[PDB]
């Protein structure tokens, strides 16, 4: 069944691997795979998205090149405290949450522009934990992978 | 037929054929090429008559013949010069077998049935198939074989490298009826080596490949292990080592898990590996993945295995047989391993 | 170098006037030594319009005629419709090719324009009626060369290859 | 009708400036059916002088040049320096031919003065260095047929063909 | 009698401080000569032993090698762990005989000690890995003869005949 997943772990990538670049928190980027799998898949996914926007503001450059990598390629997310570079794993689960047609890119697009629309966002989520938790499995775990492979 | 042929005729046929080439009519373009003889058939006086008015359309007449049939139009000396050829590697190949303590139940020329233990059966499959092509390292008795050739004391005669040659293995009980055995050792070669396809690179375009398998069936384990890679399996000097370089990297996995470097998981580990292997269109990615699926399931400080990234993405298939087999190289030869293994039971 | 001439075998009587002297150089590439004539040249992409006898340019890689290199020249004010040219002997059509290479050749050749309005319909010829075999060695094969019915009566020898050999395309038209 | 005339394709400059007219009537003979250049023209003979570029021949029927039968009236002055042929295409030299043709054309070849003060020796200089295809497949294969860049995305098809096609012989003079 | 000097090529980079004046004769045995490399020097029953290349004496007639036959010295404080020996030049066995003859030649193979401790299981290993021959080209075949790369740019005439004509045995033990 996700066979297409295999795929979409390299056509959401795009980069995360020299976008992410300098070695730090790039080389962090393991924890993030490790970890919050491990965390995702005990705890839940909604206290690990909340864990994983807090580390990732809203209305500014992170949001800029976040949404860069829905219309274009080179998006160099350096900086060094793991913000915009924690949006890696933040776009990495959106990616997968909007090609697979789980939410629609109408209203994530939409929800993610204005402030008022954040806490829909994140309430539509938490109304798809489950599903979203038990599709994303092996997306996420072919990053694991991928990461103690590559990265 | 340019390649045939070095002394100074080499050029003449090549302008015979640039006129053949393209479709250039009967001898209304020979006079590109009569003159490349009528220039040099006086260069001799001794020459008692003239004949060059016609024999330079008889050429072009044959060569278009040939081009035009498709094939080489074959003459006795043909034929001797093969089935000689194929005696030869009938006496090589009998000293290969008893050099793996075979028994050879019969082996002429081309086909071979002969007995082996489990043990030394890929060792034998990688020495017969380069030495069928005239490639070995080591002395036969007095068939001292060299890249295409067979060297009896001075003596050079050739072999048969641009041919194929398939196997087919059956790890099989000592008490199983040996009817049962004969049949389905025969039935899966003369079966599998028409129906599998692999791919395979014909200048520099991946293509698709039937013959040159080898096929080892262990009570419903099967797997098969592609032997050409090149699909003119030789056209150089360059190619007498891609032979079965297969059935070596098998061997060096083999001759790691014996070492307890590596263990049995790795062959009931790939499966995990192999959905995110075939996905990929990346190289240095592909070879990262191989490395730490071998990491994973090593014992020893640090193995080395580097399987030779030119079998990624090879792909084996099937026009729809009872025959099950896994379409990808890197994981026949983990079902090859766990056949010879299940041998050792 | 030595300066040379070429002209064809028709099978119409064009061959008179294209020559002043026939001599006029050192040596030749055509000869004869007792065995027939050595060195015949042939041109590819060419015909004879055998009324007002010259070289047609055509393109057709059957296209070929045979003529004879002689030492001349042309009537010493052509090269505007015969052809002028150098070929360094490396490139030269030579059946029979026994004599020396000089390496270096100046040469004069018919040589018009195709007229292009009607389709050079060019067909091969033989060299029949063997009376005119006979007159066309009284017609260069002696005028030219004039070593011929001195050194050797046998022609017979000589008169067959003729009539053999020089084969080339004919308009017809 | 159709009026056709000739271009030669050598690696060299000074191609596109060759004619005026360049569609000229409703189509040519070559054509590119998005597999390969069929019905190229070469000449068994003709070969290319470095400077002013046109065809010298040599009466070599090794020598040889290759190019394309385009359809025009080159720049409404020339014929007089280009050779007017008229033949029924039977007796054209085409390469890669595809189909047939109406069977009666007439083309205007590129054909040069031989500087017989100079002799002729010719070497194969073939196309490479697809910097030297690229002016020709954006001058002189666009200027040609203007169904370029309009479906086909295989000008790198027409390029290999170009690759493994095209040759010639250059004087170097 | 003058005195020439055995080399052979291996695989190895190893054939760089064994002969300090590459010359010392009047003349040289191998000649590149148009063809290629010619008048090798075959011996039958050694082998090179690659680590510290040098010929290993055997009896088994499987085993060859094949070097050039040059001129110079060994390193001038040889015959220890080298080989002298002199030869009629006519008992030999030579590819590709084109170059003189001596009569009488006193040479000296390049020479290495039996340790008979291992058993040589010895395998057939002609050159590969084109980057070895490529900086052979170099390290050899220009510091024996000048005219290589000065002459002749067209060094792809020994380029191949490396790898058709120069196979040895390889102990790999
Ligand atoms: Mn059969």
């Amino acid at each position: 069944l996700y066979e297409e997943d295999y795929k979409l772990a390299l056509e959401a990538f795009k980069k995360v691997f020299n976008a992410l670049t300098h070695y730090g928190a790039k080389q962090a980027f393991r924890s993030r795979a490790r970890d919050l799998v491990e965390e995702i898949y005990n705890s839940g996914f909604i206290p690990t998205f909340f864990y994983i926007i807090s580390k990732a503001e809203l209305n500014s450059d992170s949001l800029d090149s976040l949404i860069s990598l829905f219309s274009s390629d080179n998006a160099i997310l350096r900086g060094s405290d793991e913000n915009v570079s924690y949006s890696a794993y933040l776009f990495i689960i959106l990616y997968y949450l909007i090609k697979r047609g789980i939410i629609e890119q109408k209203f994530l697009i939409q929800a993610l522009r204005c402030e008022k629309t954040r806490l829909d966002l994140i309430d539509k989520l938490y109304n798809l934990a489950p599903i979203i938790s038990a599709k994303i499995r092996t997306y996420l775990l072919a990053i694991k992978r991928l990461s103690e492979a590559l990265i | 037929l340019v390649n045939a042929g070095s002394g100074s005729i080499v050029d003449y046929v090549k302008t015979v054929l640039k006129c053949i080439r393209e479709n250039l009519n009967k001898c209304s373009c020979a006079e590109k090429i009569y003159s490349n003889e009528v220039a040099k058939v006086m260069f001799r006086v001794n020459v008692e008559k003239a004949n060059v008015e016609e024999e330079v359309k008889n050429s072009l007449e044959y060569f278009e013949t040939i081009l035009n049939e498709g094939r080489i139009i074959v003459t006795p000396a043909w034929h001797v010069s093969i089935s000689s050829a194929l005696n030869r590697g009938l006496l090589v190949e009998l000293e290969l077998v008893n050099k793996h303590k075979g028994f050879v139940i019969y082996a002429g020329g081309d086909d071979l049935l002969a007995m082996l233990p489990v043990d030394e059966v890929l060792d034998f499959i990688k020495e017969s198939r380069r030495a069928f092509a005239g490639f070995g390292t080591e002395k036969l008795g007095n068939m001292c074989l060299e890249n295409g050739f067979v060297r009896i004391n001075n003596a050079y005669y050739p072999s048969l490298p641009i041919v194929g040659r398939s196997y087919s293995v059956i790890i099989a009980h000592y008490a199983d009826p040996l009817f049962f055995v004969i049949n389905d050792s025969y039935n899966l070669l003369e079966e599998g080596k028409e129906i599998i396809r692999y791919r395979v690179m014909y200048n520099g375009e991946y293509k698709d490949a039937k013959k040159d398998v080898a096929i080892f069936r262990y009570q419903g384990l099967t797997s098969v292990i592609p032997l050409s890679l090149k699909r003119p399996i030789v056209s150089s000097v360059s190619d007498f080592n891609e032979i079965a370089s297969i059935i070596d990297v098998i061997l060096e996995l083999k001759k790691r898990i014996d070492e307890g470097r590596i263990s049995v998981s790795l062959l009931y580990d790939y499966e995990k590996y192999k959905h995110l292997i075939v996905a990929s269109d990346e190289k240095y990615l592909t070879e990262f993945l191989v490395k730490d699926w071998i990491k994973r399931n090593s014992l020893r400080k640090h193995v080395e295995f580097t399987i030779d990234e030119k079998l990624y993405g090879v792909r084996l298939t099937i026009e729809n047989y009872p025959i099950k087999i896994p379409n990808d190289l890197i994981s026949n030869i983990v079902y090859t391993l766990r056949i010879i293994y299940g041998g050792e039971k | 170098s030595t300066q040379r001439e070429y002209v064809f075998i028709p099978i119409t009587n064009s061959i008179t006037i294209d020559v002043k002297i026939t001599i006029g150089g050192s040596d030749h590439i055509t000869n004869i030594d007792e065995r027939g004539i050595h060195n015949v040249l042939v041109i590819t992409g060419y015909a004879v319009d055998e009324k007002n006898g010259r070289l047609v340019p055509t393109l057709d890689p059957c296209d070929y005629v045979k003529g004879i290199l002689v030492a001349g020249t042309p009537q010493q004010a052509q090269s505007n419709d015969f052809l002028t040219l150098k070929l360094p002997a490396n490139k030269l059509y030579l059946i029979r090719k026994k004599g020396n290479i000089s390496d270096d050749l100046k040469i004069y050749i018919p040589y018009s324009s195709p007229d292009a309005r009607n389709s050079m319909k060019t067909k091969p010829v033989s060299i029949s009626d063997d009376t005119i075999v006979n007159n066309i060695i009284k017609e260069v094969f002696d005028k030219i060369y004039n070593i011929t019915q001195k050194e050797k009566v046998k022609i017979e020898k000589v008169k067959e290859d003729i009539k053999e050999l020089f084969s080339y395309y004919a308009l017809e038209q």
